[PDB]
């Protein structure tokens, strides 16, 4: 299918204290 | 209010939000304590540092002109303020499914790389948080360019929303509807992370010499930071770098005006032409809103990170935590079978609302969890052991009728138990939605807590159905399928 | 931008909007020409002259505290942002129908009288428009107090909306849906009135010495004026003066957060206690929105003056202009019967959507309009003529069966002809609403043009039914009702 | 009923050139 599918609003980690 | 007063409050805020987790029974009290500090700071500040004179739609023509000048598609659609989803794109001609109707060259994007080459570059090269977290770097990139009148990305920033419906914007009593759910802990974490980050970076910007030339040194409010991280949370994407070697985070102008519907991803990055490309998810007649499929996220993720609840989300799910206990005398055998199957001895699994309520991995775990010692030995020893491991996640090839009856009994009981941990029932939530007049944000919270329970109730009912089917197969001594 | 360019542009706008109506066939072109000039001015100005740092809901606590200190009710409800209606009041306890739950003392109101005693007083005493038109005076009262940081009414002004959905805020293509309707002429007039008034007062503020203390002397944008007149037109009321002898226009804080539903007026002014009083229109359970009935207005009035379309408006109506022709050989007799009945020879009547499509006044007009010479003489001469005039508006006492058949035939034909002057059909409008994704403002426009045609279609059917009823009475030679 | 009924957004004449 798509080589580089783009996900709108992809979920990322915002916990700076984690790592 | 004086600058020294705000510095003391952010100092108190940084300390409060850097404290360790208070334990799950204390998280609501901590949340309200942090809100109290934030709201006191926010009330002493002047909202968004930079505001624009015109309305949001006054700037869409500039976005179009700027996008066209730099090679993006600008024909075939217009921007419309839709009641349900906010602003979106509407087709101005018939667009056929799979037609490439939208494309955005890399030069228009805001990226971690463009963040590094901006006025934020100096601060970025010495700050450990910016270097580790591209999402936060994008947020400061947004804010710095927002406060730069000659910024290349001004036509994009002037068309962004001024407010969002992520939980960062909820009232205390709107979040209170989520007490006792799975979702509320992530609401707590989002609020604490954002407050800690604002307090940390406010002090950094006021002292670090690599921040002397940032516009944020003159004004950097909590509203600023909440807006920036919410802009990034609801819109950011992952794309390949220009050399294709690694991935980076980015904001894609024009294309990120599309709203969400169910379907498949039809947006991809074209590395050869160095542009984002979107093909039509379905047929769109002239006058119909153009939608894309954002991705297979749960409604808890849509609410917390995208700021909306999506009715009829075919990918909605809840978590269920399960592990083999070391008190089990068969722990060693169960752990080894799971290891050979590539499944941890304890994990967080998902329950889904649509047709297959449990995944292959969860079915495989539940079978092993309920195996007898003899069944375990058949998955560990002899020339068919690997074949049996291979089929462990396949609903067509049970270990035994008895194993199925036990695992569906277990799942029925566990999902019923989880349902009883909620402050309200499904019928009570439906009555609130029917008999009360609620804000959009309040409705998001109530539909989210209702949705968690509806997935558990469907799991209870599906497990009861499956238990009965396999009990009938057993009581009739039916032959077990093979291969 | 130089102040000389804006003064030149407002002079051009004043001349353009003071010219006489260029005839109905050029009204759309004139509208677009005026829009072009207003938008050129608006793009060279900075939006609202005064803006507030907080969100609108940040200021509702101050509104409550201010209203409470001045004797208003502030317990039993809260402000909620509802999706359908915007901000409104929600009950926090059960409220019984007819319970006096809301009251606002005169001291809190903004009135023409408080306009006169304010900083606007000197200019008010000089300008003929301000003296003649309390609504425009209220709008400038609102603007001057908005720009006065120590104003008594600041807690009210800071909680007002910043934008409205009156047609002043529509895009050109949203008004374009109204081409060929009755309503669009009032949209044209509203836009030209507002633009003319803005340019007129812009020049007056510059030239009058009595305006030297006004904050508007420093800044007065088109956006200011559009916001102020929209605030007044969507919220103003008529109340008695303190002396009780005359009536005045006013804005009523706190109470005017209530949204509209169908019912009866339950808000009245109490002169003994000098306060506005609102009793509950129906039972409101805790958690239900509190509504009031605004008044018996048409959907054209709700759209143009209130900025919303109300589904199931039971008081909806369209206009129909009728008059006795001076070429009618019975003109003199008909005009005299109408005069003795208190009805003009030519007028704009109403067609309603409810069970009687025409009023007593319209029925009486149509009866005379279709009278034979013998019937006219029986309404002009002799000892029963005034008795006959007295019943002219009463459906129960026709002049003759033939007169009824003629008048309902005429109304059926005229309503049919009116339907044929619209650019679209009812079925086409329903298709537009079903198959296109539209803004709230676009939907208001289409529903309005659809609603005009639906009232006319119902009048056609009603007149056809009545024609057959009276044709039956004629063929059966039924005795005429008398006395 | 009400001696002084209050109508929200009562319709007024804004045509400064007519009347
Ligand atoms: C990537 S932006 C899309 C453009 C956005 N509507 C705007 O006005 O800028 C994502 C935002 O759109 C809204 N949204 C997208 N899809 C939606 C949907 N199906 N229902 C309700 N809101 C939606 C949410 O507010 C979300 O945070
Ligand atoms: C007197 S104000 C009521 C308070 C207003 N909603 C606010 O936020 O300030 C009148 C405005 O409320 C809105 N409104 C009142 N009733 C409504 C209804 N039934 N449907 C949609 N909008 C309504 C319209 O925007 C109207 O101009
Ligand atoms: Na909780």
């Amino acid at each position: 299918t798509l080589k580089y599918p783009i996900e709108m609003g992809i979920v990322t980690n915002w916990d700076d204290m984690e790592k | 209010v004086s600058p020294k007063e705000i510095l003391n409050l952010t100092s108190e805020l940084l300390q409060k939000c850097s404290s360790p987790a208070p334990g799950p029974g204390k998280e609501w009290e901590e949340y309200v304590q942090i809100r109290t500090l934030v709201e006191k700071i926010r009330k002493k500040q002047k909202g968004l540092s930079v505001t624009f004179d015109g309305k949001r739609e006054d700037y869409f023509p500039d976005l179009m002109k700027w996008a066209s000048e730099n090679g993006a598609s600008v024909e075939g659609f217009e921007m419309v303020n839709f009641k349900e989803e906010g602003f979106g794109l509407r087709a101005t001609r018939d667009i056929k499914a799979e037609e490439l109707f939208l494309w955005v060259p890399r030069k228009l994007l805001m990226t971690v790389e463009s963040a590094k080459n901006s006025v934020l570059g100096p601060l970025y090269s010495q700050d450990r948080i910016l270097q580790a977290m591209g999402n936060i770097a994008l947020a400061f990139h947004l804010l710095c360019e927002r406060a730069s009148p000659n910024s290349f990305w001004q036509p994009y920033i002037q068309t962004l929303p001024s407010e969002y419906d992520t939980p960062l914007y909820f009232e205390e009593d709107e979040v209170r509807y989520l007490q006792s759910t799975q979702a509320i802990h992530d609401v707590f974490s989002q609020y604490k992370n954002t407050a800690r980050q604002y307090a940390y970076f406010y002090k950094v910007i006021q002292t670090h010499p690599h921040a002397n030339k940032l516009p944020l040194k003159d004004s950097f409010t909590y509203e600023d930071y909440r807006w920036a991280v919410s802009s990034v949370m609801t819109r950011q994407v992952q794309i390949p770098t220009e050399d294709g070697s690694r991935v980076t985070l980015a904001l894609i102008p024009l294309w990120d005006m599309c709203n969400h519907t169910n379907g498949l991803i039809t947006t991809g990055y074209n590395l050869e032409d160095d542009r984002c490309e979107c093909v039509a998810l379905q047929d769109f007649r002239a006058g119909e809103q153009i939608y894309i499929f954002y991705g297979t996220r749960s409604n808890a993720e849509f609410v917390i990170h995208s700021g909306f609840f999506f009715d009829n989300n075919s990918h909605d799910r809840v978590k269920i935590k399960l592990g083999v206990s070391k008190s089990d005398r068969l722990y060693a055998m169960k752990a080894e079978v799971l290891a050979r199957a590539g499944i941890p001895t304890s994990s967080v699994f998902a329950l889904h609302f649509t047709e297959p309520p449990i995944s292959a991995q969860l079915l495989a775990f539940l079978r092993v969890f309920c195996m007898t010692e003899e069944e375990l030995k058949e998955h560990l020893l002899g020339d068919s052991a690997i074949d049996r491991i291979f089929t462990l996640g396949n609903s067509e090839f049970p270990v035994s009728w008895d194993n199925e009856v036990k695992l569906w009994t277990f799942l029925e009981d566990r999902a019923s138990l989880l349902l009883k941990t909620y402050k309200t029932t499904i019928e009570e939530d439906k009555s609130v939605l029917k008999n009360h007049d609620l804000s959009v944000r309040a409705k998001m919270a109530i539909k989210l807590r209702l949705g968690e329970k509806e997935i558990l109730e469907k799991a209870v009912k599906s497990a009861a159905v499956n238990r009965e089917y396999y009990r009938q197969q057993m009581e009739e001594k039916a032959p077990l399928p093979k291969y």
